[PDB]
């Protein structure tokens, strides 16, 4: 049944929500999209951590490639295409 | 109750083509006729709302185009207003427990009523907060422009303030289980931070913490028998 978005406070079935590996905060698809679209367009990739808790610790290179490889599948489903391709562009740079 | 059905019919007649005032009218009508507890006007592109059914305890109006709200009925306990264009809020009803206004344009909040437990106002333009009321359990104000934050009531469990400009942090109550402080202007932490529970979590990454502060923290958090919270602070 119903689980509350960690940022905006709106309840959706957990099947519909979006979790982030390396963290335990549930985010509604809206806040997930807006936060990562805004980080990708007006901030840098290291700012692309969880909007709810601030994790994983970036700036530590062992976790960077592995974080973005996991997060990629839900970015692919979640983001509009221009922001998904920009995320890949901002990653090989 | 004779007013409502016709203030709604004139309201329905005085909008723009994008607004789904007809679907709104029907929902308002069914809610009143059945004296329902919840009104859901979400995702109808509405630019204003008329006078609301007076008996509702939950108002869910996220993802519209509202810049203001009409007076709030005096029994509401829960309001979902995320993703609008609100520039302000009306007087909050004394019954109010949860205020969710994330993703709006609010510059200042009204008085916070005494029963409020959940205040979610991320992505607004707040520069200051009212005094935080004593029953508050959850405060989300990340992504505003806050220069300071008021003293915290002693049941507050979750605190999120990422991306503000806060320069000093008031002492933390023992109720606190989760505190997101990244990307502020903190240079020190209150010693209360070390007295929180072992399961508690504190994130201060992206703050200009002084050298003496960082040395103190690495000294303690790596100490043998450290039983304080997990504190994330980058260097
Ligand atoms: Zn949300
Ligand atoms: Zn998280």
């Amino acid at each position: 049944e119903f689980q509350e978005c960690a940022v905006c406070g709106w309840a959706l079935p957990h099947n519909r929500m979006q979790a982030l590996t390396s963290c335990e905060c549930t985010i509604c698809p809206d806040c997930f999209r807006q936060h990562f679209t805004i980080a990708l367009k007006e901030k840098h990739i290291t700012d692309m951590v969880c909007p709810a808790c601030g994790r994983p610790d970036l700036t530590d290179d062992t976790q960077l490639l592995s974080y973005f490889s996991t997060l990629d599948i839900q970015l692919r489903e979640s983001l509009e295409p221009d922001a998904y391709a920009l995320f890949h562009k901002k990653l090989t740079e | 109750n004779e007013f409502y059905l016709k203030t709604w019919s004139e309201w329905e007649k005085n909008g723009t083509p994008g607004e789904q005032r007809n679907i709104a009218f029907n929902r308002l009508k069914i809610c009143l006729q059945n004296q329902e507890a919840e009104l859901n006007l979400s995702e109808l592109d509405l630019k204003t709302l008329p006078d609301l059914p007076p008996q509702i305890t939950t108002l869910e109006i996220r993802k519209n185009l509202l810049t203001h709200l009409p007076d709030l009925p005096p029994m509401l306990k829960v309001i979902h207003a995320q993703f609008n264009q609100l520039e302000s809020l009306p007087a909050l009803p004394e019954t109010l427990e949860e205020l969710n206004a994330g993703d709006n344009k609010i510059k200042e909040l009204p008085f916070l009523p005494e029963n409020l437990t959940h205040l979610r106002v991320h992505n607004n333009r707040l520069h200051i907060l009212p005094l935080l009321p004593p029953e508050l359990k959850l405060l989300v104000v990340s992504g505003n422009r806050l220069d300071s934050i008021p003293p915290f009531p002693d049941k507050l469990e979750g605190l999120a303030l990422a991306n503000n400009f806060i320069e000093q942090l008031p002492e933390l109550p023992f109720s606190m289980n989760r505190a997101v402080l990244m990307n502020n202007n903190l240079t020190t932490l209150p010693e209360s931070v070390l007295r929180l529970a072992q399961n508690a979590f504190v994130n201060v990454a992206g703050n200009p913490l002084s050298g003496h502060t960082m040395r103190t923290l690495q000294q303690i958090t790596t100490g043998p028998d450290y039983s304080g919270p997990r504190i994330f602070f980058s260097m």
